[PDB]
């Protein structure tokens, strides 16, 4: 328990970067969070917006 | 830039555009910066057989 500390600043930086990463996999109003998948299904002037 | 077509074709005179008159005939860029002016010519460009 004397060492939270650091063991706290390991877990910051983790629990970070899992969300950063996990952030990948979110539409934000897309038809879709894979690249492929939107070039694949849509008229390029679309498939740009 | 002046041709003939069918009114049904007229539709693929557009930039990001597919079909015969896109694909193989007359092929706007995808950045396209102009107008494209069309109107119905049948009492011209029409012939009896």
């Amino acid at each position: 328990s004397a060492l939270g500390k650091l063991q706290d600043v390991v877990n910051q930086n983790a629990q970070a970067l899992n969300t950063l990463v996990k952030q990948l996999s979110s539409n934000f109003g897309a038809i879709s969070s894979v690249l492929n998948d939107i070039l694949s299904r849509l008229d390029k002037v679309e498939a740009e917006v | 830039d002046s041709f003939v077509i069918r009114g049904d074709e007229v539709r693929q005179i557009a930039p990001g555009q597919t079909g015969n008159i896109a694909d193989y005939n007359y092929k706007l860029p995808d950045d396209f910066t102009g107008c494209v002016i069309a109107w119905n010519s049948n009492n011209l460009d029409s012939k009896v057989g």
